[PDB]
């Protein structure tokens, strides 16, 4: 429940670059506290966790994948943009109220 | 490493001639255990499980009357028979009752009159008991690895988890890359479970005492009683009511669940729908340090920069973690890391993290270390791209030692005698010390057994009153002291 | 090597409900609290509720707090979701992640990787 | 009743929060006060004969605090 | 009243099967009276276990007899052609009398 | 060698009554109680009741109280065991086991191998 | 042992008054001996049954 | 700490209990049965004084 955080609607950056994706949310559910996660969606699979703990990545995920936090707006960041990166960015959040918010999607495309 | 943040951790330093020391773990505490050239490990007593508990007594907490019938005699020929008399599943009741002509005797007077209505028991609280044999303690050992996540507690994914029972008196734990720890427990002399009750009502279950329960005001039946029926002392649920001597009734008196929960108030809740697992109580271990050894303590130090990934942090307990990335080679390396002066000219904190090392280069690692009061900086990595953090502390080492000085009152006030057996060394003054408290403690709960904090604060206030006004300069100063003491505990009680 | 399956793809008519099972293999089912995710085809994740399958306590976001039910099966390690007044509009996704409850055995603050496993995701029609 | 005599002052506590420590702990406290005020008048009378059987005020004062302290308790 | 065991127990030669003997807080949950019967076709009963564990003078080591609450357990570990039989639980309860299991029937195959 | 040795298999019809014996040599047959024990074919066994040898004490199940009567003949070291008014449910094989009794004589509590020995089996149809 | 072919560790002595010095046979133990006062445990003479 | 009752226990034949009976101290105890190897250590608390 709560309000959706708010990320860009879709995202693309030239193969081997930087891009960054913004993660807008409350003061109660991404500024609160530090249960912001990504998930990676690729089409027709399970999103995937990419990032928790705001930077923390899980074991199997590649550095690339870094993650930072400031305010109530939470950023994900890729290094060296792939082929494999073409899937559906989510930013999930634990809000005080003890629910759990899905960010709209970002959809980041290489080329 | 799932010890900060818990508020009720205690760190245990250094380990006696033989790598030994006495712990007292409880539950809801944790403890941290410091020797050198030893891993900094992290020691819960996280459950408490009695199994296979054979139920002592059941009670009645709500009734009700059925099948009510009465006779009467005329006065002066005795009592009124019933046949329902017979078994004990009615209760009944004798009464007089005024009769004469006008009810059908023959003569004026009193004339006996017995009620007996058949009582069924629709809520009843078991009482069962545990042999202090079938107890399993749960104890999560956690090295102070600095894994990333390893500060949250709860999980204890990493931390091994060993089963103390009273069957066997050693249990052994082998973290990886640590060695193993020994753990000697003592779950016979915890909570003395051949002294108390599992008393559960209506999945809610209590921690009782074992004399108290056997005294409840309720109907109860044996604790092997198939029928059900056979209910002692009914008359505390029900009322017989004889108004204006004319006619006898009896009523059940009520649901008496509330009164129980109020009955309840000083003992202790367990849970006893999924297993009479109970949190609550304490542990005596000791831990055997022998086959404990430092990991890493092979690699070389880490030649690169590191970057703060969580921003340095102040525990509750005085102790500062902090969260950082590796971004050098030589991936299985060891994190340089000291608490200097500004100058650096000399180290003043103590890493309570002891070796530190980045496993991988990806993963983070969680530092913590004990920086002194005041100003302090914390280096972390080699000098090009060297971290500096300043810190400051905000305490003093008088206010250090005054809350030490109350925390250990405080666990002398729970735990008694056993006070003396945590973080002990088997020192001579410990032994005597603890021989002393259990004197005057079996004195104490002989003098104090069943009042009140309010009725202890009381006590207290007269024993120091009379103290005051005493001649003797000896008695004075013995009895303002045991007032003193009976106030302390009277305000630290009913917790 | 944990493991969540799914039932099979549903396709029921608005007034009818659904229920979805998510099998837990691989890890110990009872000491996780097994979360329901919905997605719509093409449309943003939503959080539906968490069962603790330790002790059967649920919980469920006000979209679905009255229309929405979770069970687990401790001998049969699975969760179970019904969806009962179904809409066209309901139609979606539904996976089923995985959480950590503390040794306490109770779901208070989830574990800072939670949903770290998914279902293979389940398809609702309407 | 059973509410008559709580699981109070029998040794077994911990650190653990028992179970109404904090709304049973001035539970006592505050019916003593209500009864003494809505009872006025015994409290004169404790008052008069705790004055009475005196000869020193900390026996006076203890006395009169005790029958105030038993009066809702006999009850 | 009677001690409830399994209807049928089966176990492959060599391996190692377990009997379960579940009853009252008064038969077998309250009192060490556990007694395990082995009966071959034909055949009286032959006392297996007993006080739980202890096992006849004659009766093979390869028998052990285990005790958890309410329940009593009868282990095999050899599981030979002639452990093949009915095996009977029965227990002294607190009335003075004695309650048996309902027999279950062990197969090697 | 302590064997116990029962009368042989006897045929009867329903409302009839059967005495099956059991003669106890080996050892001190007023130390030890007799045990009476049936089983109809192929199903559990069933506990009657005891006797005891020394003063002649008795213990019946509820069940078997009215109809079952145990006698012993410290003479001929035998007990007997009457059932009456049998009906086709007491078809069966009926054992006699022993247990010793204590040094008083008095049989209460039993000792932990209790039935350690039996008697062949006597087989009764109605 | 319930196996009841061979019967041991249930050595029972009489002694009566004529015969008051008794020995058991405890199987690898030896021998005890007992010399009892029956004479003075009871004054029979001065009993009814 | 304590001693033992049933003095010299021995075993006689490995598929055999033996039971031991042995008095220990007021307060805590352990009894130790075997040696290095798997020696089984047990604790105990005698209540009185
Ligand atoms: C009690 O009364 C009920 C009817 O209310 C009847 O069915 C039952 O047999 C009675 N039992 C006794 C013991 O009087």
């Amino acid at each position: 429940s709560q309000s959706a955080l708010t990320q860009p609607a879709s995202v693309s950056g030239s193969p081997g670059q930087s891009i960054t994706i913004s993660c807008t949310g409350t003061s109660s559910d991404v500024g609160g506290f530090n249960y912001v996660s990504w998930f990676q969606q690729h089409p027709g699979k399970a999103p995937k966790l990419m990032l928790y703990d705001v930077t923390s990545r899980p074991s199997g995920v590649s550095s690339r994948f870094s993650g930072s936090k400031s305010g109530n707006t939470a950023s994900l960041t890729i290094s060296g943009l792939q082929a494999e990166d073409e899937a559906d960015y989510y930013c999930s959040s634990h809000t005080s109220r003890g629910t759990w918010v899905f960010g709209g999607g970002t959809k980041l495309t290489v080329l | 490493m799932r010890c900060i943040g818990i508020s009720n951790r205690d760190f245990v330093e250094g380990v006696s001639g033989g790598s030994w020391v006495d712990i007292v773990l409880e539950h809801g505490s944790c403890v941290t255990t410091m020797a050198k050239n030893k891993p900094t490990l992290d020691f819960e007593l996280i459950k408490t499980e009695a199994k296979h508990p054979a139920t002592l007594r059941k009670y009645c907490i709500e009734a009700k009357l059925t099948n009510t019938t009465t006779a009467s005699r005329c006065p002066t020929q005795g009592e009124p028979s019933l046949n329902e008399e017979q078994d004990k599943r009615f209760v009944c009741k004798h009464s007089m009752v005024d009769r004469g002509w006008g009810n059908g005797c023959g003569l004026f007077g009193k004339g006996g009159i017995v009620t007996c209505a058949m009582f069924t028991c629709k809520k009843n609280m078991e009482g069962k008991i545990v042999q202090p044999e079938n107890l399993e303690y749960t104890i999560v050992i956690t090295p102070h690895s600095g894994e990333e996540n390893a500060v949250g507690n709860d999980t204890g994914k990493h931390g091994k988890e060993i089963k103390v029972t009273p069957q066997s008196s050693i249990t052994e734990a082998e973290l990886t890359g640590y060695g193993t720890v020994t753990m000697e427990c003592s779950p016979r002399t915890g909570l003395d479970f051949n002294e108390m009750v599992l008393l559960q009502m209506e999945n809610k279950a209590w921690l009782v005492h074992r004399q108290w329960f056997l005294d409840l005001p309720l109907p109860w039946l044996p604790g092997a009683d198939t029928q059900g029926s056979n209910w002692i002392q009914k008359e505390t649920l029900v009322t017989f009511k004889n108004p204006h001597a004319k006619k006898q009734d009896v009523v059940v008196l009520g649901s008496q669940e509330g009164a129980m929960h109020t009955a309840l108030t000083g003992a202790t809740e367990i849970q006893m729908s999924s297993g009479n697992l109970l949190f609550t109580g304490h542990l005596k271990c000791r831990l055997r340090m022998d086959k404990l050894q430092l990991k890493g303590m092979s690699y070389s130090m880490c030649t690169g920069k590191f970057k703060v990934v969580k921003e340095i942090a102040e525990t509750q307990h005085g102790t500062i973690v902090i969260r950082v990335q590796y971004e050098g080679d030589g991936s299985p390396c060891k994190i340089p890391f000291e608490i200097m002066d500004l100058e650096k000219r000399h180290v003043l904190g103590r890493l309570i993290t002891v070796n530190p090392i980045v496993t991988e280069k990806d993963s983070p690692v969680n530092i913590e270390a004990e920086p002194p009061f005041g100003d302090s900086y914390i280096i972390i990595g080699v000098e090009p791209g060297q971290l500096k953090l300043s810190w400051f502390k905000k305490g003093s080492s008088i206010g250090q030692m005054f809350e030490t000085t109350m925390r250990g009152a405080k666990r002398m006030a729970i735990l008694g005698d056993t006070a003396w057996d945590f973080g002990s060394l088997g020192g001579v003054f410990t032994s005597i010390g603890k021989a002393l408290h259990q004197v005057f403690g079996a004195i104490y709960g002989a003098a104090f057994s069943g009042v009140s904090w309010t009725m202890k604060i009381l006590i207290g206030v007269v024993i120091t009153w009379i103290g005051m006004n005493s001649r003797s300069t000896s008695l004075s100063v013995s009895l303002v002291l045991v007032g003193v003491v009976t106030l302390y505990l009277g305000v630290m009680v009913q917790a | 090597e944990v493991q969540l399956v799914e039932s099979g793809a549903e396709v029921k008519k608005p007034g009818a409900s659904v229920k979805v099972s998510c099998k837990a293999s691989g890890y110990t089912f009872t000491s996780y609290a097994m979360h329901w995710v919905r997605q719509a085809p093409g449309q943003r994740l939503e959080w539906m509720g968490w069962i603790n399958a330790g002790n059967g306590n649920t919980k469920y976001s006000q979209k679905f707090q009255d229309r929405v039910t979770i069970t687990r099966d401790t001998s049969a390690s699975t969760a179970y979701m019904e969806l009962s007044s179904l809409r066209s509009e309901d139609t979606a996704i539904y996976y089923c992640a995985r959480d950590k409850v503390d040794d306490y055995g109770d779901y208070w603050f989830p574990t800072l990787w939670y949903f770290d496993y998914w279902g293979q995701g389940t398809l609702v029609t309407v | 009743s059973v509410a008559l005599v709580p699981h109070v002052g029998m040794g077994l506590e911990t650190r653990t929060e028992t179970w109404m420590s904090s709304e049973g702990a001035w539970k006592h406290a505050q019916r003593i006060e209500t009864w003494v005020l809505r009872h006025p008048g015994f409290t004169i009378m404790a008052a008069i004969l705790a004055y009475t059987i005196g000869t020193t005020y900390f026996q006076r004062v203890l006395i009169f605090i005790l029958l105030t302290a038993v009066a809702p308790s006999m009850t």
